[PDB]
RNA sequence: UCUAAGGGUCGGGUACGAUCAACUUAGAACUGGUACGGACAAGGGGAAUCUGACUGUCUAAUUAAAACAUAGCAUUGCGAUGGUCAGAAAGUGAUGUUGACGCAAU
RNA sequence: GCUUGUGACGGCCCGUGAAAAUCCACAGGAAGGAAUAGUUUUCAUGCCAGGUCGUACUGAUAACCGCAGCAGGUCUCCAAG
RNA sequence: GAUGGGGAAGCUCCGUUUCAAAGGCCUGAUUUUAUGCAGGCCACCAUCGAAAGGGAAUCCGGUUAAGAUUCCGGAACCUGGAUAUGGAUUCUUCACGGUAACGUAACUGAAUGUGGAGACGUCGGCGCGAGCCCUGGGAGGAGUUAUCUUUUCUUCUUAAC
């Protein structure tokens, strides 16, 4: 199908975020007035969860539990679509056009997006996402 | 060896804690195509390079002047 | 009289090997845990040129078992071995160009390259340009192998010993006229002191057994004893026949 | 007509005494020393010269900021972007695939 | 405008040597310098750089082979030799 | 002393014009005490015999040659516990960072 | 135009045409680090110090070697009409 | 070319990482205290050998009877060591931007690993730079002038950074 859509999973492949997985929240089949190609909306992960141990204590596990995300227009040819797919509800509004153009608004964006993967983090739910592709 | 060209950078330049010593240059040049007009050039000498801010109009070249602090050591000419 | 020039050659003064521009020496790897227990893999990660040599190298890298790093290692290419190919080395690896076997592992008719004398010496049997050996038979009890050389000798060594299948590369080398003796000049300076080569036929008596005489002529036979002495073994040394070889030659 | 002469001892025409003729304030011609050209760093993987890199002689690499020598890639200043795209596609597919290989084998494992 | 009628690229060594060596030398020449194929990619793009060595323009493998060929007859046979005794190994 | 041929840069709706700068080559007049590559600079040629194929090399200071070398041809030894060679000896050494498309010896 | 530099290429090889000190980068993520205030000297500016030996001149039909102020010999850069 | 070694009556010969128990760094442990032990590494095992090879950093003007990239003037740059102030970064802790190639004044990073640079033949044509050569105008100085020549000669330069 159609299959880049509502929250299919990809690796970026080229830029700053190159080799980081991200989830398409929403994609622009065909145009835009800038952006004149096939691109998607993403909410990547710019600083992975790092592993964590047993030794690791009450606030040794809080620190290295912090994700630092992100947020990108990306060109569909700069992607590879994932079998993977995670739930994309709780920032369907935070990531848009309008979020944007203006970096106060990416920062608000960014803030909630951010929030949202540590809560799905903890609980490990699509455990693939939170996990350095090692290359 | 540096050239600056933000007159309000240039003022902050001249009261910073090594800057001693300073000097005005004055150079005849030709306008355009036809007369002449009076160049003059501000050297500040910090530590370890020599700032060099060129005013172009003999208007603020005065004023510049008079704000020139009263512990600088200028060499005029 | 003189010490002759081929008793000079032994003290290697000017006669010493020339080095300076060489890859290193060709080796199989060390036989390890893996080699002779399973395979490791590595890729060949350039093939090259060896001053010298005729037959390009390949420089193969692998992982190291026992501590993180890369372990490289310097192969003489098989023909047909390629950049980036992946190369399998091990008792239990798989029957293909490249790869480094134990003799006890292939069948007979298999053809190898850089075979070992004896297991563990890193290769020692038909290295130069073009040259193989061929598996022809095998002794189970006590692990024999036996195979041919390139010089149509047949010798039996352990089949424990390794080798690399195919042949060595840059084939053909020899069939090539040099045409000048400048080619052969430069040939030579990058291998040792060889040549060009004066006959001592045309050389004074002092200087050796042929020299000397108003004409020039060996004056004896030059088939030269095995037991002969140095300064005395100039010419055909042991020779056991002599003359334009007639017929075909070939081991039968 | 005016020539020039060598400014240090060394009088032979090696290739650390590279001359370069020149005008000075003076109206003279003179000789100046001229350092060996940098030549281009090169990419771990293709052996291209690597773009966004500075081009420096080694040691003088140690004079100058951090992003002469680097683009914020993964594997920036190392790799060169296109050699990096093949790692990722690589990477991914053979860490797949390798997903793959393990659940065939473990239904051959149940099933025989 | 042909230019030789027979000694091709071997006009170069004049009236030297002899015939009969010009001609071998010839024979090698012509093999070592011409444009092979690439197995890998598929251009004809393999040109020869020192004895044994095959190097790819375009795409940039890298294979040893004949000291003037790409590839051997002895080479050839050896890998179909190798095919079919690997076969009955799995067969 | 003339003629002829060989070029650059520009604006042209979605056929030419205007300009600046180079010796090259060929042809035609005229002219002189028939001279003119005017000094300088700059291959004698031909027909054969002997002999070494060639380029290369040597007797510094009486021999440069037809002598030596060479590519080419051919023979010999040797699979490493080896061939050839070094050393008074040795847990010594050259070939050897080598392996018969190789090293050594004619 | 001349000399020199340099680039993108092309020819050539049974010849494919050094090494090491040293400098940087990346992969890694041990560790360290903020809100009543932390992190940062690969950004800027600022402060101090840099020892030891050689340095004259000739380099050649007179400064070197040929018994010598010897028509010999002795490595090299710059190069006008 | 020393050293553990092995030969040699011995002067000494061999060997150079070799049949050797071959050593030193980073910080932590001290708040009797000055440096003992606690980790983990790293097993690389002398040293001499280039005033043409490799290689951190300087230029112009002036100056002496005779020195000068070395003195003087002025303007720089490197290496080591000290460090404060500004800036940048952070409540989403370790920067943002660009689809991308990649941008930047900055933008933490031990062990370990890996990559680059240092680092490399020769010839040929072609392209470009520099200095030199040729040359117009102009502003100057000189020369020639019976006659002729808006003429002949010359000055009009710009370093590292
Ligand atoms: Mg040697
Ligand atoms: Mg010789
Ligand atoms: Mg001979
Ligand atoms: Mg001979
Ligand atoms: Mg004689
Ligand atoms: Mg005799
Ligand atoms: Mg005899
Ligand atoms: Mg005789
Ligand atoms: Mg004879
Ligand atoms: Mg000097
Ligand atoms: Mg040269
Ligand atoms: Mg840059
Ligand atoms: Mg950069
Ligand atoms: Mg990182
Ligand atoms: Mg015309
Ligand atoms: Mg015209
Ligand atoms: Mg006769
Ligand atoms: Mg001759
Ligand atoms: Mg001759
Ligand atoms: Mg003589
Ligand atoms: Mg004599
Ligand atoms: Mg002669
Ligand atoms: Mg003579
Ligand atoms: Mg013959
Ligand atoms: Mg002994
Ligand atoms: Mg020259
Ligand atoms: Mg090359
Ligand atoms: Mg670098
Ligand atoms: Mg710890
Ligand atoms: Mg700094
Ligand atoms: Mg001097
Ligand atoms: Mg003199
Ligand atoms: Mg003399
Ligand atoms: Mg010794
Ligand atoms: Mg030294
Ligand atoms: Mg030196
Ligand atoms: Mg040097
Ligand atoms: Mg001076
Ligand atoms: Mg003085
Ligand atoms: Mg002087
Ligand atoms: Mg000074
Ligand atoms: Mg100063
Ligand atoms: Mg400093
Ligand atoms: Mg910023
Ligand atoms: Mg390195
Ligand atoms: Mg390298
Ligand atoms: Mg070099
Ligand atoms: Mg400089
Ligand atoms: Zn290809």
């Amino acid at each position: 199908a159609k299959f880049l859509k509502a929250g299919k999973v990809a690796v970026v492949v080229r830029g700053r975020y190159a080799g980081k997985k991200v989830v398409i929240v929403k994609p622009h089949d065909e145009g835009s007035k800038s952006h004149p190609f096939g691109h998607a909306l993403v909410a990547g992960i710019e600083r992975y969860p790092l592993k964590v141990t047993k030794k690791h204590g009450a606030k040794k596990v809080a620190k290295r539990t912090k994700i630092k995300p992100f947020i990108k227009v990306v060109n569909y040819n700069h992607l590879l679509p994932t079998r993977y797919t995670l739930d994309v509800e709780a920032f369907k509004s935070v990531v848009s056009t309008e979020t944007f153009e203006q970096p106060s608004q990416r920062e608000e964006a960014k803030k909630v997006v951010k929030k949202a993967f540590e809560e799905r983090h903890q609980a490990g739910k699509n455990q693939w996402f939170f996990s350095k592709l090692r290359f | 060896a540096r050239e600056i060209t933000d007159i309000k950078q240039f003022l902050e330049l001249t009261r910073r804690a090594d800057v001693k010593t300073a000097t005005v240059k004055i150079n005849k040049k030709l306008n355009k195509a036809g007369k002449p007009f009076r160049q003059t050039k501000f050297k500040v000498r910090g530590s370890s390079s020599l700032y060099t801010l060129v005013i172009n109009d003999a208007g603020k070249a005065k004023k510049l002047i008079q704000s020139l602090p009263p512990t600088l050591k200028v060499n005029r000419l | 009289g003189r010490v002759i020039r081929n008793q000079r050659k032994g003290a290697g003064s000017i006669f010493t090997s020339h080095t300076r521009l060489r890859q290193g020496a060709a080796k199989l790897r060390t036989l390890d845990y893996a080699e002779r227990h399973g395979y490791i893999r590595g890729i060949v990660k350039q093939i090259v040129h060896d001053s010298g040599r005729g037959a390009p190298l390949a420089k193969v890298v692998f992982r190291d078992p026992y501590k993180y790093r890369l372990r490289e290692e310097i192969f003489i290419a098989n023909e047909g071995v390629h950049t980036g190919q992946f190369i399998y080395a091990g008792k239990k690896a798989s029957l293909n160009v490249g790869n480094v076997l134990p003799l006890g592992s292939v069948p007979e008719g298999t053809i190898v390259s850089n075979v070992e004398e004896k297991p563990g010496d890193r290769g020692a049997l038909a290295r130069a340009s073009g040259n193989y050996v061929i598996i022809i038979g095998h002794n189970p009890d006590e692990n024999k192998t036996r195979v041919r050389l390139p010089s149509g000798a047949k010798k039996v060594i352990s089949s424990d010993a390794r080798g690399v299948i195919g042949v060595i590369a840059g084939g053909g080398r020899v069939d090539k006229p040099l045409l000048k003796a400048g080619r052969a000049f430069h040939k030579y300076r990058l291998k040792r002191n060889s040549w060009p080569k004066t006959r001592g036929v045309a050389m004074n008596p002092v200087d050796h057994p042929h020299g000397g005489g108003n004409h020039q002529h060996i004056g004896k036979a030059s088939t030269i004893s095995r037991g002969a002495v140095s300064g005395q073994k100039a010419g055909l040394i042991a020779a056991r026949r002599t003359g334009l070889l007639r017929g075909s030659q070939k081991t039968q | 007509a005016q020539r020039v002469t060598f400014r240090r001892r060394n009088p032979y025409n090696t290739r650390s005494n590279k001359i370069k003729v020149v005008k000075t304030p003076g109206g003279i011609l003179r000789a100046q020393h001229v350092k060996k050209l940098a030549t281009r760093p090169k990419c771990g993987d293709c052996g291209s010269a690597l773009q966004g890199i500075s081009t420096l002689r080694p040691r003088q690499y140690a004079t100058v900021s951090k992003t002469h020598k680097t683009v914020s890639r993964a594997y920036g200043g190392s790799r060169c972007a296109n050699c990096v795209k093949e790692r990722i596609i690589r990477a991914f597919l053979i860490e797949e695939q390798k997903i793959v290989k393990k659940v065939v084998k473990e239904q051959t494992e149940a099933a025989k | 405008a042909k230019r030789t009628k027979k000694v091709g690229i071997t006009g170069k060594y004049g009236v030297r040597y002899g015939s009969s060596l010009r001609r071998q030398v010839k024979k090698l020449e012509i093999q070592q310098h011409a444009r092979y194929d690439c197995s890998f990619c598929g251009k004809k793009t393999v040109k020869r750089g020192a004895a044994g060595i095959w190097t790819c323009s375009c795409c940039k493998k890298t294979v040893a082979g004949g000291a003037y060929t790409v590839s051997t007859a002895a080479a050839a046979t050896v890998r179909s030799t190798i095919r079919r005794l690997r076969e009955m190994v799995e067969a």
